[PDB]
RNA sequence: GGUCCGGUAGUUCAGUUGGUUAGAAUGCCUGCCUGUCACGCAGGAGGUCGCGGGUUCGAGUCCCGUCCGGACCGCCA
RNA sequence: GGGAGUACGGUCGCAAGACUGAAACUCAAAGGAAUUGACGGGGGCCCGCACAAGCGGUGGAGCAUGUGGUUUAAUUCGAAGCAACGCGAAGAACCUUACCAGGUCUUGACAUCCUCUGACAAUCCUAGAGAUAGGACGUCCCCUUCGGGGGCAGAGUGACAGGUGGUGCAUGGUUGUCGUCAGCUCGUGUCGUGAGAUGUUGGGUUAAGUCCCGCAACGAGCGCAACCCUUGAUCUUAGUUGCCAGCAUUCAGUUGGGCACUCUAAGGUGACUGCCGGUGACAAACCGGAGGAAGGUGGGGAUGACGUCAAAUCAUCAUGCCCCUUAUGACCUGGGCUACACACGUGCUACAAUGGACAGAACAAAGGGCAGCGAAACCGCGAGGUUAAGCCAAUCCCACAAAUCUGUUCUCAGUUCGGAUCGCAGUCUGCAACUCGACUGCGUGAAGCUGGAAUCGCUAGUAAUCGCGGAUCAGCAUGCCGCG
RNA sequence: AAUAAAUGAUGCAGACAGUACUAGAU
């Protein structure tokens, strides 16, 4: 059941309230990001891909 | 857990971004639309064989950068190509796209193409042997200092899946400048689905 | 391997005293290193005062008095679990020194810290003394293990 | 059948004799160590005194009757 | 080969037993040598908070969280020593939600197919819990040289869709462990008729199979250091939204004015055994010595060599196979995911005099701000509410850090300790905190006075400990990430 | 006047599965 909770998330809900977010390329709730609206492992993948001109590797 | 792909940690060192924008309040929304527009010129061109496309922001116009090392493959006439290339990313994304065409030379070098290729060998039932040496020999030919390209899935057998090395030269990955190509490409077999992995050093930046 | 080097702070205005300088390192809890130099200036200023004399003679009397000379190490030799007497380095003297002292001092119980390490710089003064019941039991070990001074 | 001894934690034995009070091990459980086990270590619960009466402020305990498991005689011609 | 040097028979012997010596049955191995690895309570040698010495905890108590047992309308599912148990899941009132009670639907919630009829939407009454209908107001679509095409809704047909359904003992992809340990390999040549060895063995040496010597071997790859980022000092480039000394003004660094200087963001330099002595083979290599910010990878981060655990993920995604399909698929209200006689991991608070409460005072570092962050003023003991400046940010704000210090006060008690459980009254949000947040005031206040075997982390700005900001977020952090 | 380097003996640790496991072609 993930293009049917897809289409869920993309449903009009009755109160605003009733919103959640969805990283918009999978159906992976659970620490989807803002920022970037995409998911944990697709985020990781495309910036690993040269995407994303801002995130590079990090290092303190 | 294993090693990491070169492509997210050479950045900043020698390869630059793929992107080049700054946005604001429409980063997230850009970058859906960037990964739209490369799954769908992806999905077509995916028989004109194209290794990469990058695009750039250009207040409200967008020039795309196409890598296809076949250009009468991907312009062909030059007019109708274009068209359906541009006018279809227009109406699926709303405003003005202006596309670019490279063409790589050494086609046998760089890892999508290479990746692609040999994935396509295996779904015409080459054996893993033969199609992996040729390549290798193929780019060995065309000039690199180091090829590894690695498979693994079911290469015949059912009860187990075991990988393969085949690799001549120096590959070393732990070099941070090393300008090592590496892309991925998938195979679905009748008896499941089947990974390629190849990452080529190309040579080192003083 | 080997040993490693160390120092410390000796400046201290109250009783100008390196090892005074230590005692202060010690006995602080919580990373709170004025309340123990409070408490130790509270302290000598207490003893400075119930007792017409310098609390630095005073302290240092204590720690000769509670410094153990011989140490008394376990050793497991078969199936015995023998102890050894071991001759204690003047370092190694003080630091022990310097435990039993803020210890027996925390443990006698009164009202305040401060009272307390004065009763217990003037019970070591006086060798009748907690910290001097700790020193009279290593001594007596050290004394029934002299069998093994040397292995 | 006739005399004598006992019926107590789940098990084996104390406690009864001194009337106002139930103990030791084993066993089980919890915990700790051990990869898993045993071994090992720290705790917890668990008997209502075979059964029914009587003296009592009060009976596991004193005196009775009963059912059990035992120790011996059940002979003389 | 076991049967079996056994049974019968015979000879010997006082006896123990000795000599001779089968068969049935049963298996396709039993056995010898040597090669590689593995292991060892065999030896030599080395180091990792491993041990030794300590700083503080867990294990006793309350709470929070998670896991197994037990209980349920469901308590969705995975993970299970190191390598599961503050883990997926970086925030369950509905929504997330999977699981369950009930009301429902079946080209279906979602995407391609076909025939048409034309825009759908948007406001309003009834059932509603709503799914959904009964419906009314109402549909304005466009493009062409008249066919048609570009979406949306509907009306019929079946290809189909759905699978958080199973298989991680079929897989791709992604990670954990050995392990940041130092080893794992290849071309040529030699030896051994063989598996294999030689290179990688021997000596010195290092964090390293790093390097040097010898060398029946010569070279090379994956590794290791290296160049990558951060910090520690300096020359120059530049002073506004930074700094304020020299200058003059200011209640304020606020103004004119300077880029002296912290500072920030750029190019360079620098530390690279660079130099000297000693040791060592004169080498590799080690101790000391001046400089210097930096002396022997300066500290830290990224970087995880071949392979092992049929390790984890069919749940992020795809995935062959198997299975359901008017249902193992889909819509909605509510419930459950948050129940506990229980036990156990992790964390927070407590048992008090280094203390409790009250008065005064100083210093922060990093990060965020557009339906977002929100100065200042007012109201309220209070959480917070009203008007609203400013800020798309070195400007303005979040945002007056607390520990700490100087004072007042109490006094060794289950207490002026702790605030849990608790009754009431309120604050933030949101349709609604009732199963179901946090916070505030009122009145009380236990468990608890240091906690059993045993066990955990920590060698320097580390331990311990006090605050600060962000993720997930309408509103939710003792956990996470970092900072001081 | 000089000045010697010793000394060594350690007690305990029992078991782990029945059936399981990788392939290659001039």
């Amino acid at each position: 059941a993930k293009k049917s909770m897809i289409a869920k998330q993309q449903r009009t809900p009755k109160f605003k309230v009733q919103e959640y977010t969805r990283c918009e390329r999978c159906g992976r709730p659970h620490s989807v990001i803002r920022k970037f609206k995409l998911c944990r492992i697709c985020f990781r993948e495309l910036a690993y891909k040269g995407q994303i001109p801002g995130v590079k590797k990090a290092s303190w | 857990g294993q090693k990491v792909n070169p492509v997210g940690l050479r950045i900043g060192v020698i390869r630059d971004w793929e992107s080049k924008w700054y946005a604001g309040k429409d980063y997230a929304d850009f970058l859906h639309e960037d990964l739209k527009i490369r799954e769908y010129i992806s999905k077509r061109l995916s028989d004109a064989s194209v290794s990469k496309v990058e695009i750039e922001r250009a207040a409200n116009r967008v020039n795309i950068t196409i890598h296809t090392a076949k250009p009468g493959m991907v312009i062909g006439k030059g007019g109708s190509e274009v068209e359906a290339l541009r006018k279809a990313l227009n109406s699926l994304t709303g405003k003005r796209v202006h596309i670019n065409i490279l063409e790589i030379k050494r086609a046998d070098l760089d890892a999508q193409l290479v990746a692609d290729n040999i994935a396509r060998q295996l779904e015409n039932r080459v054996s893993f042997r033969r199609a992996q040496k040729q390549q290798i020999q193929r780019t060995m030919r065309a000039g690199a200092q180091g090829v590894k390209t690695m498979v693994s899935g079911r290469l015949g057998g059912a009860d187990i899946a075991r990988s393969e090395y085949y690799s001549e030269g120096t590959v070393p990955l732990h070099t941070l400048r090393a300008d090592i190509d590496y892309a991925t490409s998938e195979a679905d077999t009748t008896y499941g689905k089947l990974g390629v992995k190849v990452w080529i050093y190309r040579g080192e930046v003083l | 391997k080997g040993p490693v080097a160390k120092r410390d702070v000796l400046p201290d205005p109250i009783y100008n005293s390196k090892l005074v300088s230590r005692l202060i390192n010690k006995m602080m809890i919580d990373g709170k290193k004025g309340k123990s130099q409070t408490i130790l200036y509270k302290s000598f200023d207490i003893i400075k005062e119930r007792t017409g004399n310098d609390a630095m003679e005073v302290f240092e009397q204590a720690l000769k008095n509670i410094m153990p000379v011989l140490e008394v190490k376990a050793r497991r030799v078969g199936g015995a679990n023998y102890q050894v007497p071991v001759e204690v380095r003047p370092e190694r003297r003080t630091t022990l020194g310097l435990r039993w002292l803020v210890n027996y001092a925390r443990l006698r119980g009164e009202k305040t810290m401060e009272e307390r390490l004065a009763n217990e710089i003037l019970d070591a003064a006086n060798n009748t003394g907690a910290a001097v019941k700790k020193r009279e039991d290593t001594h007596k070990m050290a004394e029934a293990n002299k069998a093994f001074a040397h292995y």
